[PDB]
This record gives C-alpha cells, structure tokens and sequence, in this order.
C-alpha cells in the first residue's frame, strides 16, 4: 500500500554549539585572474600546495 | 509600445547585457533529488536530464574548440547548445518539446510555476495540517448550541 | 539583502540577475555530467550531486570520513574538501555552468 | 450576473439615447434604422442595425414615432451596455444602473443581499482613468492609472511644469482590474 | 561505428554505468532474447548463467544493474493533480517524538550524574565524552586529576558499580 | 415458474408476456466466442445466412496476409489458427495469481518468389486470455472486467449551422472513416464550397473535380442544377488536370518541390488504397445504405471510391438547394436530410470482441514492420518464419491492454447484482472516446431512441451523469454493433406472436404501438384510438390500423437494477435513480433473508449472475456437506461441487456458499443447488424486513437520520464479514538479506507470544491495532553513537544489535482473527519478481455490527445514517407488546416525490400478516381484476407486483381492509393502514394512529471504521515537507483555498498564521512546538515556511535575482 522513501543521508540530532570548537587556520589561495579565495583548514592537517577554488 | 520597455531599461538601475547569458545556475539537488524506494528503484526528479544535455553539449562544444572543427560542425554544436538552454528553461517553448519515455515532455524548469501544478497556484490553494481529522456526521439533538 | 532572514521584512524586489550575480551566489562549476556511483551510490566529484559543491550528504560528516564530530565544525577537510556542516545546507547552495 | 461584473457587451443590447427631443422612429426592412431627432439644434444621431426580434420600450405606454424622451432613455427593450451609460450620463448613473441590474437578478429567487455587499465590488471598478493628453509629467495615451494618482501629481506639477493631464473615467470589469495591481507577487499567481 | 557506441555507452543513462557492465548487459540481453524467441518463455536464470558462462548470482546483480530509474513527474492516482512525489514517506525525517525524549534524556542524564560526587561526576563526564563530544582516556583523566591510570580505572569501576542499582537506574532503564 | 426449483412467488401482473428475458451476460459470451471463432459462433452465425463466417483472427491474419517486400520477390502467408488447452484452471490460477491463458498456434508460410518454395511451420505466437464462465478474465490473479464502448459510427454526416451575420444556413459534411484521412466538403459564407481534405486549408471542388480526372463538360452534365457548383465552375481559377494535381500536392504538402509524378500516385495512395485507407465493413454498409449504391451484393472493398465521393458532394449541394429525395444514376432513390450523432442509427458498440481484435491488430502491425524490416537484411537461401518472426510486441499489447487501461477494469463484486451491472455497462469514455472535460451537454441528455436499448436511469450521479450507462433487459447487440430490440409484429389489428428485432433505423421507418394496451383475448385492440410512437419520438393517438409494432411487455425501457424497484411507477426520476444506484452498494449480511415484496426480477438476476452453483444436469443427490455436493446422474457418473467459504471478495467483503438440498432429494437441470453471498433459496437478497414507523421522533431522526433498535445489534440481523488481507515480503539488500524470524531487537517477551516459532502469528490469534504480525529484521550497518546511548549501554551491558526491526504491524483501528496464511518461498522455487525471496500473506477477519454512522437505505432512494441505537424498551411499541425497528421521518417522504414506499410498506404489512378475502357474495367489485389464487394468502408469504404492471390503489386498498388476525382476534392495523402506538419511554399513547408496516432496507458499504480518520504526527512528504494525505497513512486534511477565505474573513489572522506554518512546513518549528506542548510552555513564534523558500531558490535558479530588503 504505502511506499516509502529514503535518501541516502544519516540524520543525526545534536547541539549546535558556538563556543568550544577545534580551533582553526586560514589560508588564501590565488587563480590566475586575480581572484583570491579563503579556506578554512584544521589545526593538525596539512596545507596543500594548490587547491580547487 | 517600444518606448514602454525603452524607458523601462533607461529608468531602473538594470542594464539589457542579462538577456544574453554566460553562465546557467543549478538548483539544488535536495529540491531535485534522487531518492531510492524500497527494493533499489531509483526516483530522479527529470531536470538532470535537461542540466545532463547541458553538461554534455557544453563540454562536446569545449572538446570541438579546441580540436578545431570546420564551422558547419561548430555551428551545429552551439545550436545544439543554444535549444537545450531553452529546453531547460521552458520545454515547449519552440516548437516540440523535448519529450522523454513514451511521448512524456519533461516537466522543466519553468513548468514549477506556472499551470495548475505550479508552486504559485497550489500555495494559494492550501497546504495541508497537523491536528486534524474527520468523520461522518450524526444528530445531537441533546446538545447545548456552543457543544 | 537579508540571507538569515529573522522574520522582519519590508520590500521583495525581483530584477534581472547578471553573470556577475550568477557565479557569485554559487559554490563551484559543476562540470561533469555524473550523477551517483552506480555501485556503491555515492555523489561523483564534480558533478550533478557533488559533495563539495553542495555538501555533506551525512550531518557533520566529510566524504573521506575523517572528520565526524560536531568539534570539527565550519572547517573543510584537506583531501576530500567538503566543509562539514549539517546536511541541510544541501536544499540552499547553488552551483554553476560556465558556458 | 458574470456579464455584469465582467462589464461586457451584453446580446440584447438596447440602444440609448444620448440627448431629448422627439424621436425619428422608422422601422425599415428587416431591421430598423432608428434616428433620434434632438430636442435642441444638433445632429440627428442615426442607429444602423436594429433587427425587428428586438421590441420597443414602453415607458409611461409603447413607444412612437415623435416620442419626446430623456436623455438616457433606453431605445429598444433589452439591456443596455454600461459602457455607453457612463459616457453618457457620467460615474453617478452608472453606479445606480449596476447594482439595481444585479439586484433585479437575485430577487427572482428570492434572495436577500443588503447593497452594500455590492457597492464594495462597484466601487473597485470605477478606480482608473484614461489619459488622452499627457501634459507634461511622464505620461502616455492610453494608459489607465488610479485617479488618486493621477489627480495628486496633479496637484503639484501645475506648478513648475504646468502641462495637467487630462482623465476620464472608465469602467472596466473584474477581470480586469484584477490584473493591473502593484504587486507583481499576487498577479503572478492569476 | 566505435564512437557512437561509445557515446552511447557513456551518456545514454542517468545513472553512469561503465563500457564493459554495458557490454555485459547488452549481451544478457541479447541471448534472453534469443532464449525467449526459442524457448517460448521466459528463460530461468540457472540457465542464463550456463548460456553465459557465469553465475546466477552475477546474473541476478547484473540484472540489478540494468534497472533504469523512474521519473517523479507523473501522475499515479486518476486525477492528474496527484503526481507521484507526493506519496512517499520520508523515512529519514526527524520523528519529533525522540528528539524531545534525548532532551528529556539528557536533563535526567545530567540529574542522575549530579546525584554523584564531583569527582566521580567529572571522571565519568571525562570518560565518556558527555560535555564537549571527545572520549578521552584514563592517562588523560589521570592527568587532569593528578593520579595513576590505574587510580582512574578503580574510581571508574566503582562509580559503573554505583550505577548498576534499580534505585539508583529504573529511570534510566525506562529509557531503552 | 419454467425454473424447476423456483420458490413460489405468487404476482400481481395482468399482461401475459409472450418473451422470456435472454441470456444476460451474451453481451459478453457471445462477442469472445465470435473473437475466437468458436463452432458454437460457427453454427450460431450459419443459423442466420452468413455463408462466409470468419472470427476476429482470421479477419485480422486475412487483412495482413499476405506480407511482401520492396521488390515483390518473396511474401510470408497467415493462416489457420487454432487454440491448446489452457494451461492451469480457474482457482488454482486465482491462487497462485497466474493470468488464465490458452497458448495460440498459426501456420505461417513463407514463399520464394525466384526460385519457388513453401516454408510451413507452426509458429506459437503466444498465451492469450479466456473469458471465463461468467463473462471475467483472470489476470496476475485479480478478476477483470472489460466493458463496452459506444463510439460514432464510420460514414456520412450532415448538418448546418446558421451564423446570424449570414443568416444562411451553412451546409457541411464529414465523411469520416476507420484508421484513415478526413475529408470534407463544406459550404463557405459565399456561395462557393470548401473542401478540406486532411486538415490543411480550405479549397473549391473544382480542384478535386479535375484532380480526380473530370472535365468541366462532365462537371456539367453531372452537376446540372445548382447556382452553387455553377459559380465554383466560373470561379476554378486553375486550369489543368495534371495541373489540378500539382496544386493539391502544392496544398497539402508543404516544403517539398512538387512533381507531376508522385503527386498523382499520391492521391491513389491516400483514398483508395486500402492499406492506409479503410472504413470499416460497417462504415461501407452504413454509406451504401445511405446513398442507395450498393443494394444487393455483400459488402467488400473497405476503401472508398470516385462514385460515392461525387455521390457525397451531390448530396450535399442537394441538401444545400432543398429537396426531399435524390436517385443517384444506377442506384435507387433516397431521401436527403441531415444526421444526428446522439441517435442510436449512428452510435455502434465496440464491444469485447471489436477491443481485443484492436489491440491485436496495432501489435500485429508492428510484428509486421519488423518483418518487412528483416526480410532484406536476412540473406536469402537460409530464412524460415521461424527466424522472420517476433511475437514479443504481440504479447506485450496484449498484456498491455489487459493491465493499464480504462476499459479493463476490477470485477465491482459485493453483492451478485454489481458483477451484473458492472458487465452491460455501456460507457462514452476511453481511448477512441471523447474526454469528460470534452463532453458536450447534448450527448449527457436522452434521444428518444433509447426505448429499449438503454435505460434513463441508471447512471452515475456524479460528474459522469449520462455518459455511463447500462443496457436494457430485452435488448440485443447486432453482429455490426448496433442494439436489437424485439417487438411483436401486429397485422391488420390483431397481435401476432412473431417477434422481430428491429434496429434505431428500421424502428423509425414503422410506427410503434404500447405495451399496455387493452387486448380482446383474441389479438385485437379495445379502443381505435391508441397510444403509439411516431418516427422523430412524437407520441400520438393512431387509428388502430396504422399499427405494425408493439412493444413484447413492460420493463422493456429499463435496466437489470432498475426492474428491481417495487411501485416503480410512483417514483421519481431522481429518487430512482439513487434508489438503483444505491441497491447495488448493499453488502452481503450472514443471514441473507429473502424480501417480502419484490418483482419478478429476482431470481433471474441471481441465477445469470454466476454466484449461484446451479446443478449442470438431473440426477439425485448423494452426499451434502458443508464444502462440496456430490450428485449421481441418471447414467453412472457422479460429480462433486466444490464450495467457497470465506473467499475474500475485491473489497473486502465475504463470499459464502451453503447447500440448500438435502441428503435425499432429486434435482432437475437449472435448478439451484447452493446459495451465494447475497441469496435465499435461489432469489436475490440484499437486505432484511423490518417493521417501520413513520413519525418524527425527539428530533433524532431530523433531516433524514434514522433511529433502530437494539434486536437488530442483539440477533444478528445487520452483522457482515468484512476480509482485509496483509503482505510484506523479505527481499535483498547490499548489507545482506532481511530474515523472518522471532529474534526482534529491543522488543519484549510478553508481546512474542503470539506468533509461533518461524516468526508469523498462528491461525485463530486475535490482534488488536498496532500488533506484530510477520516478524521481520533488515541488516543496518553501522552508525556513530551519541554518548548518552554509549553510557547506557555502558550501564546495562545490552549488546549493540545491529539489524534494524522493520516487521509488518496491523494498521491503525483494525482487529479480528487470523484466517488463513499463504506464504511463497525462494526455495519451493515459485515465481517472483527479482531479489525477493519470501512472500507471505496474512488473512484478518472481523464480524462488523451494526452502529451509528453506518448507512442504511430502502429501494427509493431514502438513503441515511443511522441516528441514535435505542434500546428495546424505549422504542414505540405496538398495541401487543411488539416493538417497532426502525423509525423513519415523515418530512422527507412529500417533497422528494417517492410514496412508491409508502406503498411498499402497507403491502409489506399485508404479505406479513396475510389477508382473505371474502367470496360468499362473489368477488368484491375492486377484485374483478385481481387474479385468482390471491384472494387469501397465509402470514408471512411472499408476493411480487413488477415493474409497469403491478398493484393498483383500489386493489391494494380493499385488500387492507381484510388483513386477518394474529393470534388474538386483534385487527392491529385498520382500513387507512395505521395503527395506534405506544410511547415507550413517557407511557401514554400517541394521540394519533401512525402509519406501519414491514419495509426492506438494505445496509450500504460506507461504514464508520472505514472513513473515522485522525492524526497528531504522523509521516512526512519528501519533496515537499507538508504532511502526507490518505486515511492508508495517518493523514491530515486539506486546509485548503475558501477555508483560508473564510479565516480571512473572520479576522483571525493568528490562526491561519498558525495553520499555514507550524502546521505544515516550518521544519525547525513542528519540534519546538512538540517540545513547548510537553514541557508545558508557550508556543513559540512561527518563521518563514519552507514552501516560500523553495519558490525563492527556484527563482534564483531561473536567472532572476529576486532580493528580499528590510531598509
Ligand atoms: C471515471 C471512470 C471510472 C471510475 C474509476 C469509476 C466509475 C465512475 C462513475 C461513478 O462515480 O460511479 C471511467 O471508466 C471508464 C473509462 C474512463 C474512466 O476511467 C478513468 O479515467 C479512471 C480509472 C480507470 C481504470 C482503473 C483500474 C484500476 O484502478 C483500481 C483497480 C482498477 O479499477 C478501479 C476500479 C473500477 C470499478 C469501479 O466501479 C464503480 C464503483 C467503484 O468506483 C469502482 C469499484 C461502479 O460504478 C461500476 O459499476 C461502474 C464502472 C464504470 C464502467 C467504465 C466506464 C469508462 C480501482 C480503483
Ligand atoms: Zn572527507
């Protein structure tokens, strides 16, 4: 009779918290015509050289 | 009747380069999704047809230009290009629509709004709620009027 | 402009949007004409479903996997580049087609 | 009642008249050519096609040739357009024509609406004008915008620009007015 | 010949398959074919894997691969004002009934844990992550505290020890 | 009477009617077993001339034979089909839902043109269909029903519109075929005619006059009088045949550079080629009928010709001139007038036999281009129709007809009367039809051709008034399409007994006498002066010499259902209507009491219908049981009738079988042996007889509700069976496979006692709302957990349990006991679809009472719910203690027009309590009439006044006078037929006599659990995020458009905020709100829905930038 559905993403349920998070950099990357672009990258990660703006 | 969108141009702040166009945006997949059901039988939403036709004479045009083509073929190419923008837009629009299994047209981007199936005429028809229920009706000729 | 959109309104005023407009609301060129992994249904990279477009499939969770907590929050993962953030950002970011 | 409201040209469209005097009644071959003759010096307004399925209007008795009536008498019997009444007799005789046409409708059934529920739906025809002479203040033959518009920059470009437009009332059905509204958010859902 | 094959190898499907599971599936299609014209009826799938030189069970993925999509822009009941998306359930939505049961679990949670000391409060709380989302462990606790892991481990035991009571726990148990 | 078995059912007719009433499923029968070509149809159609009688195979494997390339050097032949036995019988196919097939067998032959030869094989071509006994097709398990279409016969038409700015009648004619190309040749505003071949442009006839190969000197002394053509002639403008031939390519081509060659061989191949032309054999006999060319020779040669097309253009400037009749040169006169659609001369009946011959004829064609495709690229020297041939799209018509269509539709079975009138049913829609937004209001209405063929009242009552209806009793389907009706013929005054079938046409040729006529006993009339029927549907007095017909009986211009209704001729034409189409709503009762007072119709409805096991020849019986009925014949053999008891139906009501014969008795050929759902002792059944009051009582019987008592909840007598039937099935997963079994995660032990070891529940199990019924466990994977979760699995030491519990629970306000269980499995190797490897369906039942809500309903139309259930006590009894059953309203019975109740329920009073006249003096004056043998009758007997001829006023009274005694000598119901009640519940008497006696309603199939329907917070939609509709899901009702008007017209601006956003979409909203409701707080405020930002993103999306601004 009914027929359901389901995409495949889990749903979880938390607390959006603002104030204790894993700290963060930021690095900027640079195109060719003059664009700049500012990714937030983790603490304890590597900073690749380029990067798919 | 040419002054009226003469001067619509020249009053507002707008500028007539919009009605040629560089770049096509994409909706969101959540409002276009491919969910399964139950027991692997896909549902997509029948716009990535038309964002696939798009993607695919875009990059056979790409691949063209830079081969370097004859102008019959690259002429061919952007024409193919040019009708499956106006598919996407609005099938139907110029001459026969773009149909898919069994003579079906695909319902494009701007059969969402208008019609009797549009986001327009059914947000003025009336969601439908929480708390609520029905039943047949029966006489209570015991009862007080406010009961 | 107004993209919180906290319930204070005034005006509601269409206009032609421009090429400018168009590649500055979105997220990325979608440049592939891929939908899902017909093996193991997963978004492609780059195009109609891409996680780096549009976002995480899964609530805070990148596509590699490495990060999975709410700690790591509003960053992007170093190799497979999906911001983590909640999975309904995947119903409001747009992408684009460079013609 | 939709072609009421809808301010059409109905199918049994009596004539009018359009000043007094004695009337030039003739009734020629299969259709009548009814020409009023004006109670002052004026022209003689001549009505082509006026086929004999149509009736004469009795009033006060049937009507005749030499029949000295008002100014917007109705010729033949029939309903009379309220375009032509307005032209006519102006915004006031249209508004008395309107409601008692569609209140005559309803009493045939015996059913009761106060007239105010009416008059809300009259009053919202009537809101526009039409512009012939532009003046000097952005203006357009043709173009039908709200009175309370037309006649508030009016009172302002009399000075430093002192070209006034020139307006007319008009009525138009709801079908109409409907569409030409301020937000393009409602119209786009008609 | 080769590039309009291949092209419709490549873009003729929503979903992308690759060359040679197209290949495959032409050929299971082709000699169904043959085997329905022959046979009269509908071949078993025992004897597709013979014909094929395979296995039933590839034969039965493989004809799970085969399964185009269908569209959600049709009309399933007799008037077309039903189209087919608005019948299906959202399975993975949010129930609204749990969500507010992990609240009420979680202030419980916190009421039970308070009814602790600090310490043993806090070494729990440390453990199991319940204050920021990071499960540390009992170097670390021991190291916030000042103590051996081993310490650690026996207050551990003794606080799970002091749970483990119907007094203490029904109402924990009333949530499972 | 000539049914051996018949209970005695004594009437109240006066007409003798010399026809019985035929077969009432050959509508169906008779057109398959004309499809197949059986030697029943064989003999059938050699009883009536037909020298060459073909089925509707042949005709279609004769029409595409034989099939020939481009070059003519090599053809394929089709012949001789012939049929196997069919494969599986009738239940096991309905239980292991297998369509009931029969393969078919054809000889092709392929020739060689070069070098000669035959190739004959026996080409299976495929499984194929078969009509049942009972006029049903089995599909994938179901009962499908195929109904009839009436469509506009092929042929000539004509008419004329005035437009009042010509004020001149504009004369036209479309010629339209079968499978072909319109034409037309119609009548501008000039004087000029305008032919329209296939709808391109306007023309003159000249083009086409010397297109076709005339002269203007054989125009002339064709076409010689009329202005008209005349002046098309001075005004042709294009001289030249050939260049009459390149204007009309020029014209109906566009873009392609006319040649003189092609254009020619064009117009041959659009017009009298029959391979892309053909009207039907019925169109060519339609057109040869109507301008008198063919009149003797058998109708051949399906395309068109030269003849009738100037024929046709003749007629038409005749038509356009005036006449009355027209010869045409070698054929016989005829007279000219226009032509109506809605007559019943031009709207034939594609029945069964004409839908399944089309749907083989479109596979066929395209089995055929394959063939003309491969019989080049195959090399010659190796091919065989074996190779040549591919019967898959042949069998996916086929298949694709029977599932997916608007003609073929589910059985309507819950009572015997809806499998009746769900077969005959004669409908306007479906393919080949027009639309129901397309319908015209003229062909909603009745031509007075429908005397006989159709019935004026029953039909559906919604948007569909008219253009669904049914066939007559009497009526009759012609081999061409059209409807037969009988009539006696009558000569020189006296009534013979040779009945003719007269069509609409030769109808209207004659003059129609009554059915109720006054006739001497000897054949002749009473009066000169009689009723009759004209030719256009006038009604006049005729002398009685002009008489040549008369209708066979009454009832003739009526349905099945509708000749079921007691003191028809009372009713209302609206208040019948409802009251036939709510007689076949009625649903089967357990105890099934035959009614009182009926008609004649009874018993023959119940034993055509096929619910009835009807012994299939004399003999005795042997053994009876409650399953099966053993008969020994009179020569030897014994054959056993196995019963259904408890069959689901198709909506979920009972489908019982009890004997009725004894260990003993001896039957008779016909007579019926076992009762079905809705029968008692042969005759139909749908309801009960209950005594009946008629005043209006406390105001719970205000505006049509209806009170009971409470015998009718105590003794059973409105209880039905009601079946709901379960599934759920174990299928396949990329984590694994899901398992049926007992070990449910997180489930206690109390409620896994039920079901038994392999996980299903045990037959005879009561369930309440929301038990388990199959066990069933999915594999999950593996998630993250929240540290709450963690700390209590910490705590209780419970292992994680990875599979996920989806099993199969009862839905929502359901109960009742367990039946039956059928489970298929992948390892008993059944058919089922891919990657599912365990079936299993569970059977529920519950005995449903009686309630209020329920609705109950009479044969009238007085249809209502039930009010209020009183108990005994308090219920108005009568003079003796016995309490009334039901009390029904006064106010409803004057203004709705259907005292046919009224008189119901004093004759319903009579045949209960029986009467006896008095003949010590004679026959009282108001009995002379009234036949013999009921001048007295016993309590409790039975009787039937028919349709058109039944009781009268001064019978029915005089016999209310006389109405003997109960057991006391207490006449409790005097002269005017009311009696004096008593107030059960105050005590005193009702000042006044109230009307009683014993009616018979019926209980509908629109119960309370069905529709009582709620929700608080149920499932979601996906794309959208409202809440999902349906009473199958939880389901919340529309709020729709004039309720937000209404709430705008109130000013309650709050509530509608409320409705439109916490309710349906404002996603972060609903749970703050549940949470608010729980805790106890405020409601918080409502944001933006989520519907306004998908308009929002989908106007970005369409490259319009559309800004939202505060200041
Ligand atoms: C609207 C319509 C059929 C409706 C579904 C039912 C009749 C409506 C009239 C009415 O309200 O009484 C038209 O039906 C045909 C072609 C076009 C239309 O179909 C349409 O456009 C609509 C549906 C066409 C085919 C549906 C096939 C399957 O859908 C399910 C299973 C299959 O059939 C459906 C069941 C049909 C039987 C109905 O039968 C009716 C009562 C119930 O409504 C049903 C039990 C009874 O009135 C029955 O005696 C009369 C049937 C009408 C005979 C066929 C006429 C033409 C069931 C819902
Ligand atoms: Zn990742």
């Amino acid at each position: 009779r009914v027929l359901r559905g389901s995409r495949l993403g889990a749903v979880s349920y938390e607390t959006d918290r603002n104030h204790d998070l894993a700290p963060r950099q930021i690095a900027r990357y640079r195109t060719d015509n003059g664009e700049e672009f500012e990714v937030p990258f983790a603490d304890d990660a590597e900073i690749p050289g380029t990067w798919l703006c | 009747k040419r002054l009226k969108v003469v001067a619509a141009f020249q009053q507002s702040g707008n500028s007539p380069m919009g009605m040629v166009l560089d770049a096509v945006p994409v909706i969101p997949p959540e409002l276009r999704p491919m969910v399964q059901l139950d027991g692997g039988r896909f549902a997509t939403s029948d716009l990535n047809d038309l964002y696939r036709r798009v993607i695919n004479r875009n990059n056979r045009l790409k691949r063209l230009i830079d081969l370097g083509a004859p102008e019959i073929i690259v002429n061919n190419e952007k024409r193919m290009l040019q009708e499956s923008v106006d598919a996407l837009f609005d099938n139907g629009r110029r001459g026969r629509p773009v149909t898919g299994p069994g003579n079906r047209p695909l319902k494009s981007l701007s059969d969402l709004l208008k019609g009797k199936q549009g986001r327009f005429r059914q947000n003025l028809l009336g969601k439908r709620v929480d708390y609520s229920g029905r039943s047949v009706i029966v006489v209570g000729p015991q009862l007080k009027l406010h009961q | 402009g107004a993209m919180l959109d906290v319930n204070f309104f005034d005006e509601l005023r269409i206009g032609l949007a421009t090429a400018e407009d168009i590649r500055q609301w979105s997220y990325g060129e979608v440049k592939k004409p891929e939908t899902i992994n017909y093996r193991t249904l997963k978004p492609e990279k780059d195009g109609l479903f891409c996680e780096k477009i549009f976002g995480p499939t899964r609530d805070w969770e990148c596509y590699c996997g490495k990060y999975k907590r709410v700690r790591f929050k509003g960053i992007i993962c170093e190799r497979c580049g999906v911001e983590v953030t909640r999975a309904k950002v995947r119903r409001e970011r747009m992408g684009h087609i460079e013609l | 009642v939709q072609e009421l409201f809808e301010a059409r040209v109905p199918r049994g469209k009596a004539p009018i008249a359009d000043v007094t005097g004695r009337v030039r009644l003739e009734d020629g071959e299969r259709f009548y050519k009814i020409t009023i003759v004006p109670d002052d010096g004026g022209e003689e307004v001549v009505y082509d096609k006026i086929s004999k399925r149509q009736r004469l209007r009795v009033f006060k008795r049937v009507l005749s040739d030499g029949d000295h009536v008002e100014v917007g008498q109705q010729l033949m019997e029939g309903s009379a357009d309220p375009h032509e009444v307005l032209r006519v007799q102006g915004p006031r005789e249209v508004q008395i024509h309107l409601v008692r046409e569609v209140q005559e409708v309803y009493r045939a059934q015996g059913v009761s609406i106060h007239d105010k529920h009416i008059e809300v739906i009259v009053r919202q025809m009537l809101r526009r004008v039409t512009i012939i002479d532009s003046g000097s203040t952005e203006f357009l033959p043709g173009s039908l915008i709200d009175r309370a518009e037309f006649e508030a920059e009016n009172r302002r470009v009399v000075a430093e620009g002192g070209e006034p437009a020139a307006g007319r009332p008009v009525l138009m059905g709801i079908t109409k007015a409907s569409l030409a509204t301020d937000s393009w958010l409602s119209a786009a859902s008609f | 010949r080769q590039a309009i094959t291949r092209a419709m190898a490549d873009q003729a499907r929503t979903i992308r398959i690759p060359v040679h599971m197209v290949e495959v599936i032409n050929k299971l299609g082709r000699i169904q074919r043959e085997l329905l014209q022959d046979l009269g009826r509908e071949p078993t799938p025992e004897e597709l894997a013979k014909e094929m030189d395979i296995t039933p069970e590839k034969v039965l993925e493989i004809q799970q691969y085969a399964r185009e999509p269908i569209s959600l822009d049709q009309t399933i009941g007799d008037e077309g004002d039903s189209q087919l998306g608005d019948f299906i359930e959202d399975s993975e939505a949010v129930v609204a009934v749990d969500a507010v049961s992990f609240t009420l679990l979680q202030d419980q949670l916190q009421s039970v844990l308070d009814t602790l000391s600090e310490r043993e409060a806090g070494v729990v709380r440390l453990r199991f992550g319940l204050t920021d989302g990071q499960p540390r462990t009992l170097d670390e606790i021991g190291q916030v505290y000042g103590v051996t892991r081993e310490r650690i481990r026996q207050i551990e035991s003794k606080t799970m020890s002091k749970l483990r009571h119907p007094s203490r726990s029904q109402v924990l148990r009333d949530y499972l | 009477n000539s049914v051996p078995g018949a209970p005695n059912r004594v009437s109240f007719a006066k007409l003798r009617e010399p026809l019985e009433v035929p077969g009432l499923l050959d509508v169906q029968t008779d057109s398959f077993e004309w499809l197949i070509g059986s030697p029943r149809w064989r003999e059938s159609a050699a009883e009536r001339g037909d020298v060459n009688p073909v089925g509707g195979l042949e005709e279609v494997l004769y029409e595409l034979s034989p099939i020939e390339d481009f070059s003519g050097s090599m053809s394929l032949s089709f012949s001789d089909p012939r049929f196997d036995d069919v494969k599986a019988p009738v239940d096991e196919c309905k239980d292991k839902d297998m369509t009931y097939a029969a393969p078919l067998f054809v000889t092709a032959e392929f020739i060689n043109n070069n070098t000669g030869e035959i190739k004959s094989q026996t080409v299976f071509m495929g499984d194929f269909p078969m009509m049942t006994e009972k006029g049903t097709f089995i599909i994938n398990g179901t009962e499908r029903v195929v109904v009839s279409q009436l469509v506009r016969s092929p042929g000539v038409y004509f008419d004329e519109t005035i437009d009042k700015s010509t004020d001149k009648t504009l004369h036209s004619v479309k010629v339209i075929p079968s499978r072909g190309a319109w034409l037309e040749f119609d009548v501008d505003k000039r004087d000029t005619v305008g032919v329209r071949i296939d709808r391109k442009r306007r023309q003159p006839v000249t083009v086409l006059l010397k297109a076709l190969g005339w002269t203007s000197e054989q125009i002339v002394e064709r076409f010689g009088f009329s202005e008209i053509m005349r002046s098309t002639l001075e005004k042709d403008n294009t001289v030249g045949t050939d260049e009459a031939l390149l204007d009309i390519y020029r014209k109906l081509r566009p873009g392609e550079p006319p040649t003189k060659e092609s254009a020619q061989t064009l117009l041959e191949n659009l017009f009298f080629k029959e391979k892309r032309y053909d009207l039907a054999r019925v169109g060519r006999y339609k057109v040869n009928k109507k301008l008198g060319l063919h009149v003797g020779e058998p109708i051949t040669s399906s395309t068109l010709t030269e003849e009738d097309v100037v024929a046709t253009i003749e007629y038409l400037v005749r038509l356009h001139e005036g006449q009355t009749t027209m010869t045409v040169p070698g054929g016989v006169e005829v007279p000219v007038e226009t032509d109506d659609i809605d007559h019943f001369g031009n709207r034939r009946l594609r029945t069964v036999g004409e839908l399944i011959q089309n749907q083989i004829r479109v596979g066929m064609s395209r089995m055929e281009r394959v063939v003309r495709e491969r019989m080049t690229t195959q090399d010659v020297e190796a091919i065989t129709p074996q190779t040549l041939i591919n019967i898959r799209p042949v069998v996916a018509a086929i298949k694709e007809f029977f599932g997916t269509s608007q003609l073929s539709q589910f059985m309507d079975q819950n009572n015997p009367l809806s499998g009746l009138t769900h077969k005959r049913r004669l409908s306007a829609l479906g393919p080949g039809g027009l639309s129901r937004e397309r319908a015209g209001l003229e062909v909603r209405d009745v031509h007075p051709s429908h005397y006989g063929r159709m019935c004026p009242i029953e039909t559906p009552e919604g948007p569909n008034i008219g253009l669904i209806g049914s066939l007559s009793v009497y009526a009759r389907v012609n081999p061409f399409g059209f409807i037969e009706t009988p009539y006696r013929k009558v000569v020189d005054g006296v009534v013979s007994d040779e009945i003719v079938y007269l069509t609409a046409d030769e109808e209207d040729r004659h003059v129609v006498a009554q059915a109720n006529s006054p006739i001497d006993a000897d054949g002749r009339f009473v009066e000169p002066r009689v009723l009759v029927r004209r030719k256009a549907g006038e009604v006049e007095y005729v002398p009685s010499s002009e008489v040549d017909y008369m209708d066979v009986s009454p009832r003739q211009m009526v349905s099945v259902a509708t000749a079921m209704i007691p003191f028809l001729e009372h009713d209302d034409a609206n208040r019948a209507l409802m009251g036939a189409n709510m007689q076949r709503q009625a649903v089967p009762l357990v105890r099934s009491e035959a009614p009182l007072v009926g008609t004649g119709m009874e018993l023959r409805a119940a034993i055509d219908a096929g619910d009835v096991v009807v012994a299939e020849e004399s003999g005795v019986i042997e053994e009876v049981s409650a399953d099966y009925i053993t008969v020994m014949h009179d020569n030897g053999t014994r054959r056993t009738y196995r019963m259904r008891k408890f069959a689901r139906s198709n909506h979920g009501t009972c489908a019982n079988q009890c004997p009725i014969v004894d260990a003993g008795d001896r039957v008779e050929a016909g007579q019926v042996i076992a009762d079905g759902p809705c029968t008692d002792d042969g005759e139909m059944a749908l309801g009960k007889n209950l005594l009946v009051a008629i005043m209006p009582w406390e105001g719970h019987n205000y505006e049509d509700a209806i009170i009971l008592s409470n015998r009718l909840v105590e003794e059973d007598v409105l209880t039905s069976i009601h079946i709901e039937e379960h599934e759920i099935d174990a299928r396949d997963t990329k984590l694994g496979a899901e398992e049926i079994t007992r070990d449910i995660p997180n489930i206690s032990d109390e409620v896994l006692a039920d079901l038994d070891e392999r996980g299903i529940v045990r037959i005879g199990a009561e369930v309440r709302d929301g038990d388990i019924l199959v066990g069933k466990v999915t594999p999950k994977g593996e998630t993250e957990l929240t540290p709450e979760e963690r700390l209590l699995r910490a705590i209780f030491g419970e292992k994680a349990r990875e599979v996920r519990d989806t099993s199969l629970k009862v839905p929502h306000g359901e109960s009742g006991k367990v039946i039956g269980i059928r489970v298929f499995s992948r390892e008993d190797e059944d058919e089922l679809p891919a990657g599912v490897n365990e079936l299993v369906r569970v059977y529920v039942a519950q005995k449903r009472k009686i309630s209020d809500g329920d609705k109950l309903a009479g044969r009238h139309g007085n249809k209502g719910v039930i009010g209020k259930i009183l108990p005994v006590e308090d219920m108005p009894f009568l003079a003796d203690g016995t309490p009334v059953d039901i009390i029904l309203n006064t106010h409803g019975v004057p203004r709705r027009m259907n005292i046919g109740q009224i008189l119901e329920t004093h004759l319903g009073w009579c045949a209960h309590s029986g009467w006896k006249v008095d003949a010590a003096k004679g026959v009282p004056d108001w009995a002379a009439r009234l036949p013999d043998e009921l001048l007295e009758a016993q309590p409790n007997a039975i009787v039937s006044t028919p349709v058109f001829d039944g009781a009268q006023e001064a019978e029915l009274q005089g016999l209310l006078s006389c109405t003997l005694p109960n057991r006391d000598g207490d006449v409790l119901v005097d002269a005017d037929g009311k009696a004096m009640l008593f107030d059960g519940r105050s005590g005193e008497p009702f000042p006044y006599p109230v009307t009683v006696g014993y009616m018979y309603i019926m209980k509908l199939h629109h119960l309370v659990d069905d529709k009582i329907h709620a929700r608080s917070t149920g499932p979601y939609s996906m794309i959208t995020q409202q809440p999902l509709g349906g009473k199958a899901q939880f389901g919340g009702q529309r709020f729709g458009e004039m309720e937000c008007w209404a709430m705008q017209a109130y000013g309650a601006a709050y509530t509608l905020q409320e409705l439109l956003t916490i309710k349906s979409d404002d996603t972060v909203g609903r749970v703050k709100v549940y949470e608010a409701i729980v805790k106890g707080e405020n409601i918080p405020e409502p944001g933006i829905p989520e519907s306004f930002k998908v308009l929002l993103k989908e106007l970005q999306s369409l490259c319009l930038n559309v800004e939202v601004l505060s200041s």
